[PDB]
């Protein structure tokens, strides 16, 4: 397949009042591991994260080229950038290749910058929103995560919980992956300060 | 100078814009339109000065659509452009959105063709005034017309021509006092004001009148035996 | 993907599921499927999301810019020629398979459009995966000139029947009812499944993950 | 005479002749309330054959936007349709309606755009740009020149200095939108030389509900010095 | 001044190059048509200013379709171009439409060409006025002039040239709507031989064309020995 | 799809099917395959709904405008022949079968058909669709010259029956119009409406 030849895996996780986001960090050709620090997560403003997983050519255009519209955007505009508007501003932008898209499939998590109430999102490789409520996955073990998530997530979640969910989540999950792995890094992100950690996870 | 090219004068004026508005007295003509409850009306007067001319094509009605009627007043060829852009619009209007154009967007999309020509200097602007006339869903009858300059509003009655001032006196005279308004008055109230101002006993022959009806909203030109039955009521009373 | 459509005595009643799929996996539970074209005019979509997304928000914004120059209300036949005219330029690349209804002057319309540019006005259309059995119930229970409820519970079963037979469809009913003096967009309208609750309890206390590399940054 | 040319005091003469056409035009005031923004304007006709319920000086752009003018017309209905068009792109990429800054950034830029070349004339017409976004009203002016304001209150038209000075010494905050409304009416009595009536102007406010051009009877309801 | 460009207005709504451009016409050698019962007969003052000329040079009768005829007066390059371009019109009329073009149409198809050239200051207005004449069962016989304004009207006679008002003083004493084309011949030779002046201007020569029943729809030159037949006439009625 | 049209001396005649597939699935029953290009001049569609229809819109937009610029009533040959440079410039990329047939002062009741190339010649009865093939021989045998409008609606009847009995793409309504200078009748057959032929049992 085209997304399997890079590889990569993205989940997000909603709490109370909080979000979470989380990503492997491998880079490696079809079946060859390269590096073991490769960026996924880009950060789109304080309380605003989005990450990607596919074709790692496809991920930092879209990082790079979405950051000019942002940058743009919030100096024409007097205010940073809400999530839903992000969201359609990615929309658009992939939309834009309908016949030659972008091999990425983005996941979105942040707070909006004046009431703080949580916000997640997923996309697909040529702009089709999903906004979910309890969380979203993209890479190449879907199925994988979305089996974790169904069973371990809960409504209402402080953030000492929501990193345990969303971190045996994603180890549990790239451990029966072959193409994701090599380290799990998780963001969680409050209105007062926003967590950063890697885990101990299996380098096989 | 601040006459030749469009630009802006001092006072904030443009005079090829104004110099527009005297073409549509070259002709020579003026024409009236008057709106009814049920009913409304357009006419001019029709001057052959040959016998060699076929009075079959000396005219200033035009049909748009089926639905649609105009008069044309000013020079002659400017007039015909504008009917044909008309037109198509009108035609492209219902290839796109699936209805017939009413009279309240056509004139102002011809208003917008016109304005171009003031404010680019590639072409001239028409001179020749358009009145139309036409049947709406909700809101009845409809007396439109649009200027050289862009502008554009909704009459229940107005002229155009050489008499239009001693005409919208009449006519602004005849409105206040609210009759009845009918089929027979309306055409009876054009052409006592197109007598008045030109004081001339009219024939069948020197003019020609278009009309547009509730009853029947398909816009018709008048016949010479049909005008004849509205000139005679009027020497009774 | 299902989708269906009424005229009943006084106006139109619309249908459609909430499932999404990506391959033979779910992806979302409660989509919204039903698109706002005018306050008198709604469409549902199937085929390809993005395709139905962009192609209803485009023809929205192109009615909001018609209707504010007419100053009028707007007309579904309108929006059915924009339509297919423009997926009749397309050539059928773009997967937007519609079923769109609304009522206006002329009074209650439906139409149903194909992502080649065909499009069929009819009293009752269904689109999508369980197109089939959605039909199979219109065909053995539609009436002409229906009240309201009758046309509800006509347009829920119909789904309820792409649904239960239907691989690609599930999860909720939503409706949108439209009459000359009222619209009431019923976002959920029934919900036949729910996820079991669970027994167990795997709520992972703090110190079980192991972690290498911590990191703080305040913000205000 | 020439667009591309400056002066040796450094002025653009067309620019400033193209303002003379907006000081000769019809008044219109502009008041920004705590809870709304008034727009009012005079619609007079010329006879009484002219049917006033056909053209409107008071315009939506938006459920949220709207605007008046002082000068042509025919200008006039060309940038209503920039702005309505400009909006719905905006919506198209981002899917929020658009604030009332950014269209008038935007429209001052298609302003500008008839300011550069030669074979082309500025706008006849200054715009009042009324919206109610972020839970604060707002209150604009773009000149032909591309260049806007916010204001406030302000006039515009003809005799638009005293109608501003009566402004500043009869306008304050802690208002609502119905004080506002009686300011703006006796502020377009100054200029009215005949008597006001429901038809002879035109009004339109903006709220948290949105825009709305008000009807005849509104009209001749506080034209009774009501409210 | 005002009168320098066709886009342009004076303060009294007049466009002086189209006026210039008819005083062209004015200046130029007469042609006229008239409208029979059963056909339309045109002629031409075709004046020879050398005699190194062929007898055929400077025709001023065209063919634009197998069924309509053309007469021009003015600048004759401009006449070919215009006639060049009603051409093209009735061939694209028959590629979309797939039959004749009608002459009613012929004519504002033209006459919109024409008055393009009324609005620009690139280019000036036609230096040429003329008529065109066609004939079918259904649509019967016809004749429309077309001048530089970009003006059409239809007509049973007219004129256009130095000598119009002589012409058309001569045509309004015919009874054309009662006439067959063969008698109409004698007369179209007869004015131009009463309008034409030996004195202003030398020798010329006669030029005639028909369509109508006789031809069968198609325009035609006149044969010799008719045109011959109402050359005589035309002698032996200016014994008055 | 079965299309039919017929002439007689004072118009013409048409029918139509009313089924739309999509492969094997009827997607619409009561399908209206006549299509009024103006007061006088009928379509009768077959093969892709799309192209058809398209061209259909086109043709109408055009002979309106043409119409309406002479201020005379269009004719027949006017209308085929714009379908004709539609389907032929664009025959690389339509699936378009098309007849048309309407009535005109100067020659009267008068049938077109444009197949799939491009190519127009006219006829006195014309068949198209899918299943004209299973009606070849019964229109041949059954056709004369001198018929009226009502042994032309009954012959056209009596074919597009038959070829919805056999085609399996043909079934449901018969759709028929009538064309002349009174104006346009149309008709609708359903249930016993439709001609009844013996099926044998032995």
């Amino acid at each position: 397949s085209i997304m399997s030849y890079n590889g990569g895996a993205v989940m997000a996780m909603k709490g109370k009042n909080c979000v979470a986001i989380a990503a492997d960090r491998r880079f490696g050709i079809q079946a060859q591991m390269v590096t073991t620090d490769f960026q996924k997560i880009f950060p789109m403003g304080d309380r605003l994260y989005i990450g990607l997983a596919g074709l790692a050519t496809d991920v930092q255009t879209v990082a790079q080229r979405l950051k000019f519209r942002l940058n743009l955007y919030e100096l024409k505009e007097g205010r940073q950038i809400k999530p839903y508007t992000l969201m359609s501003m990615v929309a658009n932008l992939l939309y834009e290749k309908r016949f030659g898209p972008y091999y990425t499939e983005p996941v979105i998590a942040g707070l909006d910058p004046k009431t703080f109430k949580p916000f997640i999102c997923s996309l697909d490789l040529i702009g089709c929103p999903m906004v979910t409520d309890d969380f979203v996955v993209s890479g190449t073990c879907a199925e994988q995560m979305y089996g974790m998530c169904e069973s371990l997530w809960e409504p209402n979640m402080d953030p000492d919980h929501l990193f345990e969910t969303i971190s045996q989540a994603m180890l549990n999950a790239v451990d029966r992956d072959a193409v994701s792995g090599m380290g799990v890094i998780v963001h969680i992100i409050e209105k007062d300060k926003i967590t950063t950690r890697t885990l101990k996870a299996r380098m096989d | 100078f601040d006459r030749h090219i469009t630009i802006f004068s001092p006072e904030g004026r443009l005079y090829q814009v104004e110099y527009a508005f005297k073409a549509i007295n070259q002709g020579g003509l003026t024409s009236v339109a008057v709106r009814g409850k049920d009913c409304a009306v357009i006419v001019t007067q029709k001057k052959v000065p040959d016998k060699l001319l076929d009075s079959s094509t000396v005219t200033h009605l035009f049909k748009i659509t089926e639905n649609i009627g105009c008069v044309m007043t000013g020079m002659t060829a400017d007039s015909r452009s504008q009917v044909q852009r008309a037109r198509y619009e009108a035609a492209n209007w219902k290839y796109k959105y699936g209805y017939e154009i009413p009279v309240d967007m056509l004139c102002k999309r011809i208003a917008d063709i016109s304005q171009v020509y003031t404010q680019n200097a590639e072409m001239r602007p028409l001179g020749c005034c358009m009145i139309l006339i036409g049947i709406d869903e909700e809101q009845g009858p409809q007396v439109y017309k649009c200027d050289p300059a862009g502008y554009y509003c909704g009459f229940k009655a107005t002229a155009a021509g050489v008499k239009q001032t001693e005409s919208t006196s009449f006519l602004e005279k005849k409105v206040k006092k609210k009759f009845d308004w009918t089929f027979e008055q309306t055409v009876e109230t054009a052409i006592t004001c197109l007598s008045t101002v030109l004081s001339i006993d009219f024939k069948p022959s020197e003019i020609e009148v278009g009309v547009v009806t509730v009853e029947n909203p398909k816009f018709r030109i008048l016949t010479e035996a049909e005008i004849d039955a509205h000139l005679v009521a009027l020497a009774e009373r | 993907t299902t989708i269906a459509g009424v005229v009943y005595k006084d106006g139109i009643v619309l249908g459609a599921d909430t499932r999404a799929t990506e391959g033979m996996v779910v992806a979302d539970k409660n989509c919204s499927k039903i698109h706002f074209i005018s306050p008198n005019i709604y469409c549902c979509g199937a085929g390809t999301a993005a395709d139905t997304d962009m192609t209803t928000q485009l023809i929205s914004s192109n009615l909001e810019l018609h209707s504010l120059s007419t100053g009028r209300l707007p007309r579904v036949v309108t929006a059915n020629r924009m339509l297919k005219q423009m997926l009749f330029r397309y050539q059928g690349y773009i997967g937007a398979a519609l079923v769109l209804g609304g009522v206006d002057v002329t009074g209650p319309h439906l139409y149903s459009i194909y992502p080649h540019g065909s499009t069929d006005k009819l009293p009752y259309v269904t689109m999508g995966s369980g197109s089939l059995a959605a039909m199979a119930v219109f065909e053995d229970k539609f009436r002409p000139d229906m009240e309201e409820e009758e046309a509800k519970n006509l347009v829920s079963e119909a789904i309820a029947a792409g649904i239960f037979n239907d691989l690609g469809s599930g999860s909720n009913i939503d409706l949108c009812v439209i009459s000359k003096n009222k619209l009431d967009f019923l976002r959920p309208y029934t919900v036949p499944n729910k996820k079991g609750t669970r027994l167990g309890r795997y709520r992972c206390e703090k110190g079980t993950t192991a972690v290498l590399t911590e990191k703080i940054t305040p913000l205000e | 005479f020439s667009l591309t040319t400056f002066s040796p005091s450094g002025k653009l003469v067309q620019i400033e002749y193209a303002l003379a056409a907006v000081a000769g035009g019809a008044p219109s005031v502009g008041i920004k309330a705590a809870n709304g923004v008034v727009l009012a304007t005079e619609k007079k006709q010329k006879s009484i054959l002219y049917d006033e319920r056909s053209v409107h000086k008071v315009e939506p752009i938006t459920k949220h936007i709207g605007l008046v003018y002082s000068g042509m017309g025919p200008d006039y209905r060309v940038l209503v349709h920039r702005a309505r068009k400009l909006a719905q792109q905006y919506y198209l990429v981002y899917q929020e309606p658009i604030p009332t800054a950014q269209l008038v950034q935007r429209v001052a830029s298609v302003m500008q755009e008839y300011t550069q070349s030669g074979g082309v004339r500025p706008f006849g017409v200054s715009l009042l740009i009324c919206g109610w976004n972020e839970g604060r009203p707002y209150l604009f002016q773009s000149d032909p020149s591309g260049a806007y304001f916010a204001w406030k209150a302000t006039a515009m038209g003809k005799n638009y200095v005293n109608g501003k000075t009566f402004l500043e010494k009869r306008y304050n905050e802690d208002l609502e939108l119905e004080d506002a409304i009686h300011t703006a009416i006796l502020t377009l009595k100054e200029s009215f030389e005949g008597q006001m009536t429901e038809d002879n102007i035109e009004v339109g406010i903006c709220n948290e509900a949105g825009f709305r051009r008000l009807t005849p009877t509104e009209v001749k309801d506080y034209l009774a010095a009501i409210a | 001044g005002y009168d320098l460009s066709a886009s342009t207005f004076s303060p009294d709504g007049r466009v002086f190059q189209v006026e210039y451009a008819m005083k062209a016409v004015e200046n130029s050698s007469t042609a006229i048509g008239i409208r029979c019962k059963d056909g339309v007969v045109f002629g031409v003052e075709k004046l020879v200013l050398s005699k190194l000329y062929e007898e055929g040079s400077n025709k001023r009768l065209f063919n634009v379709d197998r069924h309509v005829g053309m007469a021009v007066a003015g600048l004759l390059a401009d006449a070919r171009s215009l006639a060049d371009i009603a051409r093209e019109e009735a061939s694209n009329f028959r590629s979309n439409f797939g039959y004749n073009i009608p002459l009613k149409h012929l004519a504002d198809r033209v006459a919109m060409y024409v008055h393009a050239y009324t609005l620009y200051s690139a280019v000036r207005p036609f230096g040429c006025s003329f008529m065109l004449g066609s004939y079918s069962v259904n649509d019967g016989a016809q004749l429309y002039m077309i001048d530089p304004s970009g003006v059409s009207y239809g007509y049973w006679g007219c004129a256009i040239g130095k000598a119009r008002q002589a012409a058309k003083t001569e045509i309004e004493k015919l009874q054309m709507k009662e006439m067959t084309c063969r008698d109409i011949v004698k007369e179209v030779a007869k004015i131009i031989y009463i309008v034409h002046d030996e004195v202003k201007d030398k020798a010329f020569e006669l030029e005639l064309s028909w369509v109508g029943e006789l031809t069968n729809g198609r325009h035609e030159i006149v044969p010799k020995d008719i045109r011959e037949e109402a050359e005589k006439y035309a002698k032996e009625s200016l014994k008055e | 799809t079965t299309i039919m049209a017929v002439q007689f001396d004072g118009g013409v005649v048409l029918g139509a099917d009313s089924r739309t597939t999509t492969g094997s699935y009827i997607a619409n029953r009561v399908t209206d395959k006549l299509t009024p290009i103006h007061d006088r001049i009928f379509c009768c569609r077959s093969g892709s709904a799309a192209d058809t229809q398209a061209v259909a819109d086109a043709v109408t937009y055009q002979l309106g405008f043409h119409s309406i610029e002479l201020n005379e009533p269009p004719l027949v040959h006017t209308a085929a022949s714009l379908f004709k440079e539609m389907c032929y410039r664009y025959r690389e990329d339509l699936m378009a079968g098309i007849i048309i047939a309407g009535w005109d002062p100067q020659e009267g009741g008068q049938v077109y058909s444009v197949p799939m190339g491009g190519m127009m010649v006219r006829q006195s009865f014309a068949i198209g669709g899918s299943g004209s093939s299973y009606i070849y021989g019964y229109v041949d045998a059954t056709y004369r010259e001198g018929m009226t409008k009502e042994e032309c609606l009954q012959f056209t009847a009596n074919a597009l029956a038959l070829a919805m009995e056999r085609d399996g793409s043909s079934g449901g309504v018969i759709r028929l119009a009538a064309i002349a200078e009174s104006g346009v009748e149309r008709q609708v057959l359903l249930g016993d409406q439709i001609p009844k032929f013996a099926v044998a049992t032995l």
